């Protein structure tokens, strides 16, 4: 167990490899009630199963994090509130619909 | 109180400048007759806040027209 | 013809916060000639309040108007929390600019200006 | 540097330095003020020939933007993620 | 690679710990920090003794400005407006005629010296070496106006400097 | 009458520029080059010019930058504060007239449109041997002043 | 060659593949999608994608640009929406940098990014001072760089660059006082442009 990780205000966590099975699981219940041919759906459960078998097939935390490639566990675990957070988010923005208004003739053209 | 509150609206209406006293009556419009404006309606609605120490909303103040209506509404 | 409103969807929803910027503005002079220690009375403060309301009269698209409130509540509240200093208060009243002249013979002795 | 030795002893123990080895006024050890001319080099472009100036013209070689999308499979990310800085070996502790 | 500025355990055993408590009551290192000052007593000053001592400069020092000449006299300024184009203050201006003898020469040449920002842009842009930055740095005024250089003015400041204002170009156009 | 009107002139004259106490609006770039000033190569405290004094014993404002719209009223407000004999020390091409920034729609074209100016300093920043170039010549003006001679003459 | 900026054709790549993958994530509100030949990413998008588009791209795990490095406007006149607010963001994460892009006109609000990045407080009052872009449900949006009671946008192309009025002190009423601007030397305007192209690469069809 380290005594600190380094950054201001992000607390040690004692359990992470629990946090973190709880943290991907809810991620993926969320995305379940997205369109299943949402494109956010499916990369964003890539991703997360990805990282949920990587906390399964690995016990020990400094070599986890190495896997992970997201710096501290500790920053893992707020990654994944950050993008359990997202993902409810995305369910009343409903971003997989159609573009809403195509913009006017040249506003992106440059130069004029 | 009906008299009372009725005679103190009279009071300040003649303070106020925009209106001629012996053109001024209790039925009289602002507008369609003491000939005033928008802005002016606001002020004298002002000094009605003043006089009997309450507030009135604007969605109240842009029905009283007349100084009759103003004591109308003060009798609530 | 179909845009995104600011606040009002229409104009007499505009017109209930151009009253009510309106009535802010009214009670606010007397303390403003007062705080800034001002030289105009009371009157000259509303007087000028009345003007500039009174130049923006004709405007009929809410999102203007609303815009309009918008810059003249941030003028309130620089005046009522004294951002503003005398300098900036007294620049509405330019009495220091000698008064142009408006007819068109007073224009054509002095210079070419339209 | 025209200290005496007493101050220069004194001053050394207040401060727990040599501080003549240091002296934060500059004497003879400055360049001199007046210098040999120099002989400066000239550039890779200064060539007789195979000098076009279209085979070395930086500014037309830039295109417009590459449109990936306009409103006219793996998950990715920006780039790959950044690697773990390494603790100094020089000195990792102040 | 990085290195921690203040990540350090203190030693708990009692001598350090009475060390810290020394510190503390007998402030040590308070008394320390007055050495240091008391050092600096009894060390040489780095002041000169302006204006009888100057600041040292180089050859390349951006001060007033000067129009030159040609060793016969001839001005160098043919007019040309480089130094007008690129001023990023537009603190030239300069109007121009044929002279009387046909030459290609300035009738006005001001430079508003309260608008240039001393940039030596004007002395690159010049490919005559006409106008020119000097080494004088002395010249404040009691008024707003003397700081409005025409051209007899800017003339005057050649044929004032242009002892120092030549050796000091010897010194460093190889360097351009 | 004569002598002592001229020593007695000349005596207020040296006690005020032996003992010029600046207070310095630093406003931008060039007040770096005041600090420059009051550092140990030039040390502006050993001609009796302290470091920083307060505006209500300053004798001098040193208007060391660009002076905005929004801050000329400020600055007109200390100046009025000062107590008198009072001068000003316009330093740097902005303060002087603008400078770099002369045609800006927020920047006040010279300080001297807010107050009377008694040097300018030209540069942009002028060095910190300029600056104190400037702070003798006014010294140097101050020397010349003849109040109490022109006082007898009333 | 010496002269001549190497390219950069994995990180090219890279930003191309990512863009796409913001395109597909959120075809909503994305109209647009280019990568520079300096290799600089830009999505452009619905205004009212500002909120949902750079909350994924603060939040998601593929992102992560946790870090809002700019935000300003640019006024183009010869447009219908003249005001291009320009989002430049940075993920520490993944080492890179993305530019977001939206525009609005004088009357539209624009939904404030102070939610998804604190930092964007005193940038959008900067770009309502400065062009008078009117940022919806700012927790406090006023002028912060021009002088109170300063009337217009300066930053707008079609403000003059010495603006409209100057200050003096005025010794009658004894204030500093504001008037129309005079100057005494007139802002000398040059015609620069070569009337030669120098680009064929972005000749625009005629
Ligand atoms: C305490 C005072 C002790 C008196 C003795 C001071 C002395 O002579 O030392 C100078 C002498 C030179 O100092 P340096 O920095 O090593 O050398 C620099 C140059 O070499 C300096 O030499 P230089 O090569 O640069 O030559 C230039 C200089 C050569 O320098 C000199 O001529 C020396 C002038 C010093 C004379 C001081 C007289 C002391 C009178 C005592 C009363 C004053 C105190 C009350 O010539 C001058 O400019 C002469 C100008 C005269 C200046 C005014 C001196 C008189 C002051 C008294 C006025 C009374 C009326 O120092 C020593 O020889 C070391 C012993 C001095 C005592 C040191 C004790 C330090 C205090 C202990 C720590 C406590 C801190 C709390
Ligand atoms: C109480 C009585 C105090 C008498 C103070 C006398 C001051 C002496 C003095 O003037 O200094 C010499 C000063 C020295 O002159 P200075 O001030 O010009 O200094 C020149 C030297 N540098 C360049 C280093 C500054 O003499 C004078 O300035 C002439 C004016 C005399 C002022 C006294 C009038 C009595
Ligand atoms: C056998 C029986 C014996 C019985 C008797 C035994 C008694 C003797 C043994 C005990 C020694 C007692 C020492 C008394 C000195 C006072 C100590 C003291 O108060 O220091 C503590 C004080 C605060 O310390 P701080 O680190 O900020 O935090 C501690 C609380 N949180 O820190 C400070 O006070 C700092 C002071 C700040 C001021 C700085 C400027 C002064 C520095 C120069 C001082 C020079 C010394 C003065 C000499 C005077 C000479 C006349
Ligand atoms: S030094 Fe720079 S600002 Fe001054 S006149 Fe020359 S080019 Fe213009
Ligand atoms: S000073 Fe030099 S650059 Fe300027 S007009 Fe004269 S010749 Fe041309
Ligand atoms: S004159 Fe030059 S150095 Fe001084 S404030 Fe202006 S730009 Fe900065």
């Amino acid at each position: 167990l380290k005594k600190t990780t380094g950054l201001v205000g992000l607390a040690v966590c004692e359990t992470p490899h629990e946090r973190l099975k709880i943290l991907y699981t809810k991620i993926l219940d969320v995305l379940g009630h997205i369109p299943k041919n949402a494109a956010y759906r499916k990369y964003t459960e890539q991703i997360t199963n990805e990282k949920l078998s990587m906390v399964k097939a690995e016990p020990d935390v400094k070599k986890l994090e190495e896997r992970l490639q997201g710096g501290q566990i500790e920053e893992v675990i707020l990654q994944a509130e950050n993008e359990l957070s997202l993902a409810r988010k995305m369910i009343q923005w409903k971003p997989w619909e159609p573009l809403v208004e195509e913009p006017p003739a040249s506003q992106w053209k440059w130069p004029i | 109180t009906l008299e009372g509150i009725k005679d103190r609206v009279l009071y300040v209406l003649k303070l106020y400048d925009k209106i001629d006293p012996e053109k001024l009556s209790v039925n009289s419009h602002f507008m369609k007759d003491l000939g005033l404006d928008s802005l002016d309606q606001v002020e004298i609605i002002m000094a009605m806040e003043d006089e009997f120490g309450f507030e009135i909303p604007d969605i109240d103040a842009e029905k009283l027209m007349c100084p009759q209506e103003i004591v109308d509404y003060i009798a609530d | 013809t179909s845009v995104k409103p600011i606040f009002s969807r229409d104009m007499n929803e505009a017109k209930r916060r151009v009253r009510e910027l309106y009535r802010a503005w009214y009670r606010e002079v007397p303390n403003t000639v007062h705080l800034f220690q001002l030289d105009i009375s009371v009157k000259q403060g509303r007087d000028k309040v009345r003007e500039m309301f009174k130049k923006n009269a004709h405007i009929t698209d809410p999102r203007v108007v609303d815009l309009l409130v918008i810059k003249g509540k941030m003028e309130l509240e620089e005046t009522i929390k004294v951002w503003k200093q005398r300098t900036h208060v007294m620049r509405f009243f330019h009495e220091t600019e000698a008064p142009r002249p408006k007819d068109f013979l007073s224009k054509f002795y002095v210079g070419h200006d339209p | 540097a025209s200290a005496t030795r007493f101050i220069q002893w004194l001053r050394n123990w207040a401060s727990g330095r040599d501080l003549q080895a240091k002296l934060q006024l500059r004497y003879q050890e400055i360049s001199k003020r007046t210098q040999p001319p120099p002989k400066l080099p000239v550039g890779p472009s200064h060539k007789l020939s195979n000098n076009y100036y279209c085979t070395r013209d930086g500014r037309r070689e830039a295109m417009p933007p590459s449109i990936v999308m306009s409103s006219q499979k793996k998950a990715v990310s920006p780039a790959p993620p950044i690697k773990r800085w390494e603790l100094s070996q020089d000195e990792p502790y102040l | 690679t990085y290195k921690y500025v203040n990540l350090r355990e203190p030693s708990m055993d009692m001598k350090s710990v009475t060390d810290r408590a020394a510190q503390t009551l007998l402030w040590t290192e308070l008394i320390r920090g007055l050495g240091m000052t008391l050092s600096y007593l009894f060390r040489e000053p780095a002041t000169i003794n302006y204006p009888f001592e100057k600041g040292p400069l180089s050859p390349r020092f951006r001060g007033e400005h000067a129009l030159r000449r040609y060793p016969s006299g001839e001005e160098r300024c043919i007019a040309c407006k480089l130094c007008e184009a690129v001023c990023p203050a537009q603190a030239i201006t300069i109007e121009a005629e044929p002279r009387a003898d046909g030459s290609r020469r300035t009738t006005r040449y001001d430079i508003d010296m309260t608008k240039c920002i001393y940039c030596g842009f004007c002395q690159e842009a010049c490919p005559v070496d006409a106008i020119v930055e000097g080494p004088n740095f002395e010249f404040s005024t009691e008024t707003h106006e003397e700081l409005l250089y025409n051209k007899e003015k800017l003339l005057n400041n050649g044929d004032k400097w242009e002892a120092e204002i030549a050796a000091n170009i010897q010194a460093d156009y190889l360097y351009r | 009458g004569e002598y002592v009107v001229a020593k007695l002139d000349d005596l207020i004259n040296w006690a005020r520029r032996s003992s010029l106490w600046p207070m310095t609006f630093g406003l931008a770039c060039c007040a770096v080059e005041m600090m420059h000033m009051a550092a140990p190569r030039y040390d502006m405290d050993r001609f009796g010019v302290v470091f920083r004094a307060s505006p209500r014993q300053s004798d001098v404002m040193i208007v060391a930058g660009t002076l905005t719209n929004k801050m000329a009223p400020a600055l007109r407000k200390v100046y009025d504060q000062m107590p008198e004999p009072r001068y000003v020390v316009s330093m740097g091409s902005c303060a002087n007239g603008g400078g770099y920034y002369h045609y800006s729609y927020s920047v006040v074209r010279g300080c001297d449109r807010i107050v009377p100016v008694d040097i300018y300093v030209p540069g942009c920043p002028p060095t910190a041997e300029a600056l104190l170039y400037g702070i003798l010549q006014l010294q140097k003006k101050i020397k010349r002043e003849k109040r109490l001679r022109i006082w007898y003459r009333r | 060659r010496p002269t001549v900026r190497p390219r950069n054709d994995v990180a090219h790549k890279q930003l191309s593949a990512f863009g796409e993958y913001v395109a597909e994530i959120l075809p909503k509100y994305v109209q647009q999608v280019q990568v520079s030949c300096f290799n600089e990413l830009e999505i452009c998008i619905h205004p009212d994608g500002v909120i949902p588009v750079l909350t994924f791209l603060r939040d998601h795990s593929n992102a992560q640009f946790k870090s809002l490095a700019d935000l300003t406007a640019v006024d183009i006149p010869t447009r219908q929406n003249r005001f291009e607010i320009v989002y430049n963001l940075l993920s520490l994460r993944f080492n890179s940098r993305i530019r977001v892009k939206t525009y609005t006109d004088e009357l539209t609000p624009i939904e404030s990014s102070v939610p998804v990045y604190k930092a964007a407080n005193w940038y959008e009052r900067e770009i309502w001072d400065m062009f008078g872009v009117f940022f919806a449900n700012h927790p406090d949006l006023r002028r912060i760089l021009t002088d109170y009671g300063f009337e217009g946008h300066p930053f707008r192309k079609d403000f003059p660059l010495s603006g409209y009025v100057e200050l003096r002190y005025d010794d009658e009423v004894k204030r500093v006082v504001a008037e129309p601007v005079e100057l005494a030397q007139e802002f000398r305007k040059f015609d620069l442009n070569s009337p030669w192209e120098a680009f064929p690469a972005y000749r625009q069809p005629p």
